[PDB]
RNA sequence: CAAACCAUGAAAGUGUGGCCUAUCGAUCCUUUAGCCUCGAAUUUGAGGCUAGAGGUGCCAGAAAAGUUACCACAGGGAUAAC
RNA sequence: ACUCUACCGUCAGGGUGCCCUGACGAGUAGGCAGGCGUGGAGGUCGUGACGAAGCCUGACCGUAAGGUCGGGUCGAACGGC
RNA sequence: AUUGAACGUGGACAUUUGAAUGAGAGCUUUUAGUGGGCCAUUUUUGGUAAGCAGAACUGGCGAUGCGGGAUGAACCGAACG
RNA sequence: GGGCGAAAGACUAAUCGAACCAUCUAGUAGCUGGUUCCUGCCGAAGUUUCCCUCAGGAUAGCACGAAGCUCGUUUUAUGAG
RNA sequence: CAGCUGGGACUGAGUGAAAUGACGUAAGUCAAGGAUGCUGGCAUAAUGGUUAUAUGCCGCCCGUCUUGAAACACGGACCAAGGAGUCUAACGUCUAUGCGAGUGUUUGGGUAAACCAUACGCGUAAUGAAAGUGAGCGUAGGUUGGGGCCUCGCAAGAGGUGCACAAUCGACCGAUCCUGAUGUCUUCGGAUGGAUUUGAGUAAGAGCAUAGCUGUUGGGACCCGAAAGAUGGUGAACUAUGCC
């Protein structure tokens, strides 16, 4: 029926967006990361080499590190087959930014004993 | 599976563990019944390395399987082997060395507690 | 030779009741594309060929002993059928091997213990002669 | 990412020819160029990287056409008249 | 089923001899363990012509496997260990 | 330049008494089996003329007691030595 | 594979489109059928990458057998109709 | 409430125990913890037994294929004979094991099933279309420093020697460090989980032989059902054709 590749069935995870149309802002551009920042994914054709694929799309995860410079790096995520490890290639532009709000749990209990 | 003095001497082992263990109790015991592998032979040149230079000759060798004579174990390193099977090499290098090559069957007569104590595979 | 298990479920030797010749694949299996056999998406069968065989490795090959340099010397400081000069073995002396067979050199690895013996052999490894040389020695002839 | 490394630019600068976006051929072989391993022994016969020739379109590849009813044998609604 | 309490199956832990005792136990392939099995035999004494195997018939423990005793009868064979 | 980490070093951050460690899930590996199934619930592409034919999701049977149903593996209640 | 034809491969010991008898020969059958104790522990699967490949089988999915160890209920969010 | 009313469940009785309990009494009961009797299903050592047998109710039996046959699928009159995974023999886990860092053989000798001999084995070499080496049972790869040797040319510099030592990285052993409980003390000692550091060895497979077992390639090869080839005989007794 259908060719795998590149538009089939998630069509979207391959567009770019109707309302974000035209060339990709110096938002997630200049936004590099390191060790154990939380970012999210989601793809365009407007960023040609160092595309991420659409499978791999849907899932959140985490920067493992930035690997030398800022090209080349990679995301943690899981595939549903079992727990394995699993990551994707990509460069910064593809990459987003999210939930830096659960670490912060330790730092607010620790206010504790002193309170005698 | 039946080695006709091996299963005696875990009615032996458990007889003195359940009264005053030993930590070379516990695990040499579930070593009487496992396979070929599992009893380990410990060769002397590394019981010339582990018992010691590195490791304390205060802890002394509870060797699970037999005991083969590698090299010719010198006047410095020496433990005090105690094993299934040894051999005519155990017999002398050892007694050379400056250690006794006893036998599992005496570790139940000499100190079943563990007071610095060691296996080696 | 379970004649309980075997003949009283017949299961033994077949599987399950119509496997005949296309359960084993036949007998064997050849190179290139066949029918319902044991040979399909294999990885074993290719390139074929037993044996690492050349023009040098046949007849008049003479072999070497089985000859290391801390393995002949662990017997020596017991030992004394040996000769000293700072120590001084030879080589068939500790050692059966090198008693027909054509050459005798001395061998092989280990990070050399300050040993300053002198062997007396017919040639010389790469191996030994720099390790040897190193703790103060060099190879003797016989 | 770093070196090799020529011509362009004030420099910053970004790419191993390409706007995201289908577009072809193995072992076997063939023959050629680059040049690391050889039989007293100076050469040389014979033999293992790599790159290219050649519509094997089933794209993962054996020169080249068949009625089959005198008739024999083993199987099959894995398959049909019905 | 729900539910009471007991009983049957392997295994664990505490402490040997094994007992307490947890959780589960419909069942085909399949593997392992355990138990019953023929011909034969190193062994072989024990039983025998004052009655051996066998034939035939009765008693006949209980885990599914099939085996000891006893009666009518044999006219030489066969098991402790 | 700077980024990233480990050590040196200070602070934030709970304690008394007696005894001791739980799995309903992961990984490794020798000597088998499957490699051809049925039905009910629900939605899709599709002939709602038909059991035309295909894709997703779920239970029981396959390998299940017993009760209900005049007769009927799937449903209802439900688990069996 | 010869004998033979005005033809029908009629014909040759009831066998002739290749006589009959005996041997190698127990040829061989990728297909089908049949196939011998018991209980207990314990027990799945009809799914797949892939094939000059299709009533098969390398591999993978799922539980065999044996030794040594292995959950989640749910809370904060993030991504996608 | 035992007014009354129906049951499961426990204690106890000649003689006559041990361990873990409570309350009460000049008394004892509950609670514990010690100990049944006959058939029944039916394979191997039971009661006085085989058994015709009214009336009434339950009530559809297999070896094999398949999701699926008591079924109108196959397969017995009935009894006895014969028979369907197996004495070859290779590989790999494992049981047992004399003996092990060297051990264990064989022909044969011969004290004859004994005992002696120890030839010789034991998981075994990278890799370059054509210009070497032979790796310690077998022992290599990746990266790097030091040094020995030869040739050309202006020692300007170019090329191998990196075969090998060794430096250095890795499965991993063993040590080291730390967390909480922790014997024992402000001193040593035991165990567990995780991580860093640091020292060192083995193709890390750290023994060979043997009785034996397993599934399979092979072996009388699980038992059964074919059409068919080559080779050597015998048939024109019948019959197609020939001739007189």
């Amino acid at each position: 029926g259908k060719s795998h590749g590149y538009r089939s069935r998630t069509r979207y995870m391959f567009q770019r967006d109707f309302r974000k149309h035209g060339a990709v802002h110096l938002s997630t551009y200049l936004k590099v990361y390191k060790v154990g920042d939380i970012v999210d994914i989601k793809a365009n054709g407007s960023i040609q080499k160092g595309m991420p694929h659409k499978f791999y799309q849907g899932k959140t995860g985490v920067v493992y590190n930035v690997t030398k410079s800022s090209v080349g790096v990679i995301i943690n995520k899981m595939v549903g087959n079992r727990y394995l490890e699993k990551r994707l290639n990509l460069r910064v532009e593809h990459i987003k930014h999210s939930k830096a709000a659960a670490a912060a749990a330790a730092a607010a209990a620790a206010a504790a004993a002193a309170a005698a | 599976s039946d080695n006709v003095y091996l299963k005696l001497l875990v009615k032996l082992y458990t007889f003195l563990a359940r009264r005053t263990d030993a930590p070379f109790n516990k695990v040499v015991l579930k070593a009487l019944f496992l396979s070929k592998i599992n009893r380990p032979p410990v060769s002397v040149s590394r019981i010339a390395r582990a018992l010691k230079q590195e490791g304390a000759a205060n802890k002394t060798v509870v060797v699970v399987g037999t005991v083969t004579d590698d090299a010719r174990i010198f006047e410095f390193p020496k433990t005090t082997v105690a094993a299934l099977r040894f051999t005519a090499g155990a017999r002398a290098k050892i007694v050379k060395a400056g250690g006794e090559c006893i036998t599992l069957d005496q570790l139940a007569v000499r100190a079943p507690k563990g007071q610095n104590t060691l296996i080696l595979r | 030779t379970k004649t309980r298990k075997h003949r009283g479920h017949v299961s033994a030797g077949k599987g399950r009741i119509g496997k005949h010749r296309k359960h084993p694949g036949g007998g064997m299996a050849g190179g290139e594309h066949h029918h319902r056999i044991n040979m399909d998406k294999y990885h074993p069968g290719y390139f074929g060929k037993v044996g690492m065989r050349y023009f040098h490795k046949q007849q008049a090959h003479f072999w070497k002993p089985v000859l290391n340099l801390d393995k002949l010397w662990t017997l020596i400081p017991e030992d004394k059928r040996d000769q000293y000069l700072k120590s001084a073995s030879k080589e068939t002396a500790p050692v059966i091997d090198t008693l027909a067979a054509g050459y005798g050199k001395i061998l092989g690895k280990g990070r050399i213990p300050n040993v300053p013996v002198i062997v007396k052999a017919r040639f010389v490894s790469k191996l030994a002669e720099e390790k040897i040389r190193a703790a103060g020695g060099v190879v003797e002839l016989i």
